[PDB]
């Protein structure tokens, strides 16, 4: 558990170096005490796998994750919740190397069986609700899509808190399906709220004084790492409505908060 | 968290009723709102969905025409205008924060 944890750890850093033989030796060393088809060199192999596809090494990452998902199947159930992660995970792989129609029916696997463990209103139903839906609507499914997108915002929105960071990357893959579909207006309104309860957070409830960046963009007009991606999708879509103050605004303001749409997945 | 429905009564096919939803407890003006219903021996069912505005409202296929959803984030109150009811439409109505009605109250009834 705590060298899973350490593993995790230089993995959050981005420091590869250590990572990398860490789990190479750890992985070696299990094989020797319990062999291959073991639940533990699944483990390492799902954590090695997800930093070989933080290096784009996507061939070497689906290797394994299909090997760690063959011997999960194996030594805990076809529908055990950890077979419904390394599914996730091969999903997430294909769908952002665009094979969305072969990520398509693990992500479905993975959502019944999340749905029968840990019940139809839990985060992790949610979590591939959302795949399922940004997987669905890469292929132009677009008829299910805000369903799943709605049905995943509800469980994030009532089992966490609503300035939880699902609630806002829920929302912007929900924009992207609305903009895929020419409902401008819909993506902006999503861009807005995540926007606002983003500086109620920092300075409450808006009134004349709290006023959003919008609002100043907008007047502008006239006259969180997943919030810096908002301001850059609202001042995008502020340039191509041609309203080019009001998009300087927030293109201005997202360079500040760093110190055109991107695919969130959840995994 | 709080949700207390009323609004609810007796009508003719075709009638109107408008329910309300009062809320404490919570930021709802940070929350988007969900309407659900559960016919006798049925499971219960959603029906209509808000954001934390007013700008994007979800219908049940079965109720799109008939109803509509606001709120008044001031009051902190939700609403649900049922014109042109129909008998499929008669269940016990709940407000929730997401589907199949999480932090639901005691409901309201709704008879065709």
């Amino acid at each position: 558990r705590t060298l899973h944890n350490l593993v995790i750890q230089y993995a959050s850093q981005g420091r590869y170096e250590v990572a990398v033989p860490l789990c190479k030796q750890a992985l070696e060393d299990l094989e020797k005490t319990s062999g291959h088809d073991h639940p533990d060199v699944a483990t390492m192999l799902n954590i090695l796998a997800l930093v070989y596809r933080d290096q784009n090494k996507y061939k070497d990452a689906a290797n394994l994750l299909n090997d760690a998902l063959a011997i999960r199947e194996k030594t805990l159930g076809r529908d055990h919740p950890a077979v419904a992660a390394t599914l996730n995970n091969l999903a997430v792989l294909y769908g952002k190397r665009g094979k969305y129609k072969e990520a398509e029916p693990l992500c479905k696997r993975a959502l019944e069986i999340r749905e029968k463990v840990l019940g139809k209103d839990h985060p992790d139903v949610a979590k591939q609700l959302n795949n399922l839906a940004l997987l669905c609507q890469n292929q132009g499914k677009y008829e299910e899509v805000e369903y799943y997108y709605q049905r995943a915002l509800g469980i994030y929105q009532t089992k966490l808190g609503p300035d939880d960071p699902n609630v806002a990357k829920t929302k912007n893959n929900l924009a992207s399906c609305y903009l895929k579909q020419g409902k401008f207006k819909q993506a902006e309104t999503l861009y807005k709220e995540i926007l606002t309860r983003a500086h109620e957070r920092e300075f409450g409830s808006v009134d004349d004084e709290n006023k959003p960046i919008w609002m100043h963009a907008e007047e502008r007009e006239e006259c969180s790492p997943t919030v810096t991606t908002t301001l850059k999708n609202l001042g995008a879509l502020y340039r191509r409505q041609g309203k080019f103050e009001a998009a300087e605004t927030l293109e201005e303001a997202a360079m500040r908060s760093r110190k055109p749409t991107e695919d969130i997945y959840l995994e | 968290v709080q949700l207390q429905e009323s609004g609810g009564g007796l009508v003719q096919p075709g009638g109107s009723l408008r329910l309300s939803c009062a809320a404490s407890g919570f930021a709802f003006s940070s929350y988007w709102m969900y309407w659900v219903r559960q016919a006798p021996e049925k499971g219960l069912e959603w029906v209509s969905t808000i954001n934390t505005g007013g700008g994007i409202t979800y219908y049940k296929d079965s109720v799109k025409g008939r109803f509509t959803v606001s709120r008044d984030n001031a009051k902190n109150t939700l609403y649900l205008q049922m014109n042109s009811l129909k008998p499929e439409d008669a269940a016990q109505y709940y407000c929730a924060t997401d589907m199949s009605g999480t932090y639901r109250g005691q409901g309201t009834q709704v008879t065709v």
